[PDB]
């Protein structure tokens, strides 16, 4: 287990999960396995609330577990649930949850260009720029709403079209960590 | 049982989310030796 | 009754008598006076010496006498840093708001002086269970952000096809 593969899920679970899937992650982290009624009491959390982030881990994949049946001392059934983390798999989920962000990123820049800019006060609906000359009334010489016969602003839709843009260049700085770290796990 | 549908290979509750993925993934020609039209 | 109706009485005025401040041990015969159980039977005056005030996590041994044990207890901020520090270290895991009112006096003094080093899970009950605040790694984002986060459902996406992408955009 080389230490930057340690560092990496560490660096993740801190950043877009809270503090109990982080806590779990350090059990595992210094056992390779460790029982799911271990980590239990160790960590005092409910049933249902140790289940709940362990869903969750499962559900991202960040950790796998294997179910071992064996018979007690007293002869009842036992079935232990043994989890581990999965590395080979966990660097794939990571590199799935931050590239669709970057596409993301890449669809809000053609996002911006198809918003619609034409709405009517009166309805509070927003109407496409190819649409506004559909409603366009040459009697009145002005754009105006079918609906409501009143008139179609277009100055309220261009606040909110730059607020996006100041989200591109920080995400990129942020996420550098992240990226720096991936590298240095491609071994 | 009911409305609900439970796999078994141990048992988990199957979603009807669970399922739309694989149908969504079966291919056009598939559903033809289903007996069902794809189109 | 008959032992178990006598041995409680020593243990709640124990308690009563720390809250006066008076933390010089007591004698297993000084304390009985008090409790109004000089009767007490023989072989609980032995059963009280060598299994009741030693099992204890109340009851401190001090050269020969019996005096509570307010050290285990937090009763000052810097206290309270440190047991929470060790449950993290040591993996013990948090405690409830309760069990620190109870040991720590005016609690909240301590509670509110610490500000964020303290972790506040509310449990469904409204009780409260504190954690350390590990100050090694913070990270956060906006709620924008962290929406947008939960608006990309990932449960809902099989191995194969999560897998696809990373290929799908050539990386
Ligand atoms: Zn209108």
């Amino acid at each position: 287990v080389p230490a930057a593969l340690k560092r990496l899920a560490k660096y993740v679970i801190r950043g877009f999960y809270g503090i109990e899937h982080a806590l779990a992650l350090d059990i595992l982290i210094r056992n390779s396995c460790v029982k799911e009624e271990d980590m239990l009491e160790l960590l005092k959390f409910d049933r249902k609330q140790l289940r709940s982030v362990l869903n969750n881990l499962k559900g991202d994949k960040f950790i796998k577990c294997r179910m071992r049946v064996e018979t007690a001392a007293d002869g009842k059934t036992t079935r232990h649930n043994y989890y581990f983390i999965n590395y080979r798999t966990l660097v794939n989920v990571v590199k799935y949850k931050l590239d669709h962000m970057r596409r993301r990123i890449e669809t809000d820049e053609r996002d911006s260009t198809n918003r619609a800019s034409f709405k009517c006060p009166v309805c509070s609906s927003t109407f496409t720029d190819l649409e506004a000359n559909q409603l366009f009334d040459p009697m009145t010489g002005t754009f105006r709403c079918t609906f409501c016969h009143t008139e179609v602003e277009e100055d309220e839709s261009a606040m909110p079209k730059k607020d996006a843009r100041t989200l591109l260049a920080r995400f990129n700085e942020q996420i550098e960590p992240i990226y720096a770290l991936l590298r240095e796990t491609e071994d | 049982s009911g409305l609900e549908l439970y796999a078994e290979w141990k048992k988990i509750l199957l979603s009807p989310e669970r399922v739309h993925e694989i149908f969504k993934r079966i291919s056009d020609e598939e559903c033809f030796v289903l007996g069902m039209e794809p189109r | 009754g008959y032992k178990f109706g006598v041995l409680a009485k020593i243990v709640n005025y124990m308690k009563t008598r720390h809250q006066r401040g008076d933390t010089h041990p007591l004698t297993l015969d000084e304390i009985l006076d008090e409790t109004q159980h000089l009767d007490i039977g023989l072989k609980q005056k032995q059963w009280l010496m060598t299994e009741a005030l030693v099992n204890n996590p109340k009851i401190e041994v001090i050269d020969g006498k019996y005096a509570f044990k307010p050290k285990y207890n937090v009763r000052d901020k810097k206290a309270l840093l440190r047991l929470l520090d060790q449950h993290d270290q040591r993996g013990l895991g948090g405690i409830l708001l309760e069990d620190i009112e109870e040991a720590l006096p005016n609690s909240q003094k301590a509670v509110k002086a610490l500000g964020d080093q303290i972790l506040f899970v509310n449990r469904p009950d409204k009780k409260k269970i504190l954690f350390f605040n590990d100050k090694s790694c913070q990270f956060s984002v906006d709620e924008e952000f962290q929406k947008l986060w939960r608006s990309v459902t990932v449960d809902s996406m099989d191995e194969e096809k999560i897998e696809e992408y990373l290929k799908r955009q050539g990386i």
